[PDB]
RNA sequence: AUACCACAAGGAGUGGAUUGUGCGGCUUAAUUUGACUCAACGCGAGGUAACUUACCAAUAUUUUAUUAUUCAGAGAAGAUUAAUCUGAGAAUGAUAAUAGUGGUGCAUGGCCGUUUUCAAUGGAUGCUGUGAAGUUGAUUAAUUUCAACAAGACGUGAGACCCUUUUAUUAAUAGACAGACACAAUCAGUGUAGGAAGGAAAGGAUUAAAACAGGUCCGUUAUGCCCUCAGACAUUUUGGGCUGCACGCGCAAUACAAUAGAUAUAUAAUCUUUAUGGGAUAAUAUUUUGUAAGAGAUAUUUGAACUUGGAAUUGCUAGUAAAUUUUA
């Protein structure tokens, strides 16, 4: 009953540091986090899309982040080691390839413009399929939806679980907020780095006779 | 559809806020000879500046707020 | 020595066995193996922020695998595992 | 309305680190730099009408990162013109 | 065609009494408010007192910037309990930020519910037409698999997959497949035999396209417009409320008794042989929690209606219904 308690408390630390990013680390473009808590320093893993911008300036990002980790969790500095690393690739990010959405949408490029450029990248990235959904006040008084449909998909069960990547993120504007979904179908991989190594249940191939 | 309470009471007045104009040269005497003859009593711990309130039955510090 | 595995997936715990058992027992002083059955904690909770629809109760869950090792050992011999043995997610408090 | 002594005490934190961590309790003193907390945090809410620092509030805590045009003032500002040694 | 949120064969109810709760009206200074066939009414995880709290009756305290004016170290604004420290901004304007459980879910996102124990849906090749366009029988929970066919192949949903119980044993692995035989074809369906388990092994979870002016601004440092600006439509303190009483309704707990009640050694023995069934309401006394009891607990007394319920209507096919117990 005592060990349940503990990993509780670790995880609630872990969604209070996760919506710093989203909100500290918008110009770089985070992958995720990763925590290591166990060790005497306790680790701090991120993966940014571009780490070229942080370590060539040197900046203080490296260290304003680094003293605020500690004098959060009360532990005092010089006892956490901040480490970071490149994403391996770009299009298989929905949070980056929505927060494009973001960026293109403020420069008044019309809706239908902003989600045909998003389905073009990850075709040359390799998935196999997309679905980008728009939703609000999209002409006027009246609100609608608007989604955008490449490739084939897989919305069901557990495997849908292994093969999927979604994100919901949303932009203000002077008349109401817009809703912006994005899903990312995973490609098949056995090498386990660009994606799951498993095969799909529905998929039966025959060795020939030879 | 809320809205402003009216108060058939007027406001109750609140106390007008005093000073007292050189109250810190009251505790220093100037002499014909231009001497200084001081009266008011130094708290032990802070003898070089600051003064002991003068209470009847109480001596007090204002930055220790050592009592005797 | 009382030293416990504490998990959170399946996967971890069982890579850390066959390394820890090669290593632990072949080489140095003897063991014993003990595996505790798991700890459920359960939330069951209200769907829908409000009071209108049809009421559906969902229920949440949190698994916790626990391994624990007895271990009668020489001082530095069961130490010398903890700095060599250190894997990555899993936690392993050593109780010497 | 803070006294010299404290806004120096500030200054001072936001030059070695450039970051600070406030918490959001109404009747309460921060522990690293004595000063109410309520009064604290009006104090970096008249710092951002400058422009000197950006300010990102989560779960009920403040998380304050400087930027380019406060780090050049907060350093200017205890600067001495000359030092003989 | 199909179905225990439809009948049929059956069985326990509800509607009739008492009480605990939620809705409507009414009353008052206030009895805060959303929801109204399935798809509102033990619903907002809304269980009895201060907070919660949005209502009434009273008290006390105040975020920022640009700039205009008057002050202000011959001590602004503070803290303390008139005299003691610390000490540099303040007061009224105007724009622009900040705040509101104040209005609009017929201005939005997100999360939901309902259709839905529904089964359909997309490119490409060929064929028909100038063109928009188009491609019967059996069986299955399922356009789920067959047969004939100007159609021949594919993809999504379903299925496959995942979690719990059961047999075994290295505890993470085997074990079930309609396998076997019979019932004239393929796809099926039924019966017997061996087995822990025989027909989706049993039960859940996940979950298409599309629709609703369905609910949610009173969960949110989610938000547009509008309204309010310092005894503020802000926030704090003390009492009173949300629970009141002529009256209509829904969901539930004990009962109308010998297939029972008290006592007990729980079949030692005994008693009640019809109101010793039934417990509402109320008094006196001891006592628990709380800043604060018409709140919970104990002794004795008082002992209501109630003897199986009109028209009507809900659920249910196996360890199911029904009855008695048990943690969070
Ligand atoms: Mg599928
Ligand atoms: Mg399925
Ligand atoms: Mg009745
Ligand atoms: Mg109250
Ligand atoms: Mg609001
Ligand atoms: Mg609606
Ligand atoms: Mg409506
Ligand atoms: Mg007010
Ligand atoms: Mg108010
Ligand atoms: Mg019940
Ligand atoms: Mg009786």
């Amino acid at each position: 009953n005592k060990i349940l308690k503990k990993f509780i408390a670790d995880g609630m630390i872990f969604a209070e540091l996760k919506e710093l990013f989203e909100k500290c680390l918008i110009n770089e473009g985070f992958s995720s986090l990763e925590l290591r808590l166990e060790e005497s320093p306790v680790k701090v893993i991120l993966k940014v899309v571009k780490p070229h911008d942080l370590i060539g300036d040197k900046k203080w990002k490296v260290n304003q982040i680094q003293h605020l980790v500690a004098s959060r969790l009360s532990l005092p500095d010089s006892n956490v080691v901040v480490i970071i690393d490149k994403v391996v690739e770009k299009g298989l990010c929905p949070i980056y390839q929505a927060n494009l959405i973001k960026e293109k949408m403020l420069a008044n490029i019309p809706h239908k413009r902003a989600a045909n450029l998003v389905l073009k990248n990850t075709k040359f990235a390799g998935a196999t399929g997309c679905l980008v959904t728009i939703s609000g006040k999209l002409k006027g008084l009246r609100a609608c939806t608007k989604k955008f449909l490449e490739g084939v998909v897989i919305k069901s069960g557990q495997p849908s679980r292994d093969y999927v990547k979604k994100h919901i993120t949303t932009v203000n504007t002077k008349q109401g907020v817009i809703g912006i979904q994005v899903s990312i179908m995973l490609p098949h991989d056995p090498e386990g780095i660009i994606g799951p190594s498993t095969l799909l249940p529905d998929k039966i191939v025959v060795l020939d006779a030879k | 559809n809320k809205k402003k309470k009216a108060f058939k009471t007027p406001k109750i007045v609140k106390p007008a806020v005093v000073k007292e104009k050189m109250g810190w040269l009251k505790n220093f005497r100037i002499g014909t000879d231009g001497s200084v003859q001081v009266i008011g009593k130094m708290c032990e711990k802070c003898d070089d500046c600051s003064f002991m309130r003068n209470m009847k039955f109480n001596y007090k510090c204002g930055k220790c707020g050592l009592s005797e | 020595v009382h030293i416990d595995i504490s998990t959170t997936n399946k996967s971890a715990i069982t890579l850390a066995c066959e390394k820890f058992e090669a290593f632990a027992e072949n080489f140095i002083e003897s063991l014993e193996k003990e595996v505790l059955p798991k700890q459920v904690g359960l939330v069951p909770t209200l769907k829908t922020p409000c009071g209108q629809g049809t009421k559906t109760w969902a229920k949440y869950k949190i698994i916790v695998h626990q391994v624990r090792y007895v271990i009668t050992s020489s001082h530095d011999q069961l130490e010398k595992v903890i700095q060599f043995l250190k894997n990555f997610p899993e936690i392993n408090i050593n109780l010497g | 309305s803070l006294t010299n002594s404290q806004k120096v005490a500030v200054m001072k934190h936001f030059k070695n680190k450039g970051s600070l961590l406030v918490y959001d309790r109404k009747l309460e003193k921060n522990e690293i730099l004595d000063i109410n907390n309520k009064k604290l945090r009006s104090y970096i809410q008249s710092l951002k009408d400058q422009g000197y620092i950006e300010e990102h509030y989560v779960w009920q805590q403040l998380y304050c990162f400087a930027t380019e045009s406060g780090m050049k003032y907060f350093n200017d500002q205890l600067e001495i013109p000359d030092v003989i040694e």
